[PDB]
């Protein structure tokens, strides 16, 4: 039967699945025809992560509900600040993982801290993108234009934007 | 010989969405796996970057590349026509002068066909994407959305921090 495992990048992949499928074998259909490896997949619905022996069924997972596909990787803050003249602004984000509902989870690889700034009326801009797609991923570097990537079913839309010197 | 259908206009209005408000021309590469487009903007700091997939219409048939600059103010307001759940699809020649937009929705209910003029832009399309980047976040797009949308009442200069 037809279920529905959501991808953190906006891509929720239906999956073709019978409750009486271990939960290694999703783990599996996954992998195969997306590339995921088994011990990275984080699978999390109706707020409990899924143990891999457990067969959908011993989750009562039936046809269009909705788990969450996350991945945690092996191999803190992150800070958005505006201060002007009237004032200053701070909002802290850590990255977490949702379990009710995971696509709502802050994913971080951090190579080097990074500490840049970007013109707001580009950044407005750039929000614009949201009506594409639930998430949004970002890339930051010192050494290139940071980029902003909302994902299509099967496609993409990408914004570069360049940080300010001073 | 380009025909290629979106099932909803609404994606494609929201596409463009994203070039309006920050960037005026555009070309389109058509080609045989797909649109792609690529925009920069007038201070040249953004660049605005498009690609769209064979499975991203109901159907797709483009068997030559044909490149389509347009005006995007233009183009909007003949997106307007929209309505959002009609039926529109692209369609070209071997040659373009104008590229023909085509709604219909439920059934023969109704149908509405547009032209648009295009106009020569030149082609400088550009690479910048970097293999590796210091660092790499996702979040919500609308919790994305509410921080610039708040701390741009603030100030002029969002900076970001990741440590």
């Amino acid at each position: 039967m037809q279920i529905f495992v959501k991808t953190l990048t906006g891509k929720t992949i239906t999956l073709e699945v019978e409750s009486s499928d271990t939960i290694d074998n999703v783990k599996s259909k996954i992998q195969d025809k997306e590339g995921i490896p088994p011990d990275q997949q984080r699978l999390i619905f109706a707020g409990k992560q899924l143990e891999d022996g457990r067969t959908l069924s011993d989750y009562n997972i039936q046809k269009e509900s909705t788990l969450h596909l996350v991945l945690r990787l092996r191999g803190e803050t992150i800070k958005f600040v505006a201060d002007g003249d009237i004032g200053s602004g701070s909002v802290i984000i850590k990255p977490f993982v949702d379990m009710e509902h995971p696509e709502t989870s802050i994913k971080l690889e951090m190579d080097q801290p990074v500490d840049l700034t970007f013109g707001a009326k580009y950044l407005l801009d750039i929000i614009k993108g949201s009506s594409l797609s639930d998430r949004v991923g970002i890339r930051l570097s010192s050494e290139a234009p940071a980029l902003f990537q909302f994902d299509l079913k099967s496609g993409f839309l990408q914004f570069f934007l360049a940080p300010k010197f001073n | 010989m380009l025909e290629a259908k979106f099932e909803e206009a609404s994606l494609f209005k929201r596409i463009i969405d994203g070039f309006k408000d920050c960037v005026q021309l555009v070309n389109f590469q058509c080609k045989e796996d797909g649109i792609i487009a690529q925009a920069v903007d007038d201070s040249r700091v953004l660049l605005v970057s498009l690609e769209i997939g064979v499975e991203a219409f109901q159907e797709y048939r483009c068997d030559h590349p044909v490149t389509l600059g347009m005006d995007l103010t233009s183009l909007s307001k003949i997106l307007r026509c929209g309505n959002n759940t009609d039926t529109l699809t692209l369609i070209a020649d071997n040659t373009p002068d104008s590229i023909i937009l085509l709604f219909e929705d439920t059934k023969k209910d109704r149908i509405a066909e547009y032209s648009l003029k295009l106009m020569d832009i030149d082609a400088d399309f550009l690479k910048i994407e970097e293999l590796q980047y210091d660092s790499t976040l996702s979040l919500p797009s609308s919790e994305f959305s509410k921080i610039v949308r708040d701390l741009s009442q603030l100030s002029d200069s969002i900076n970001i921090m990741i440590t």
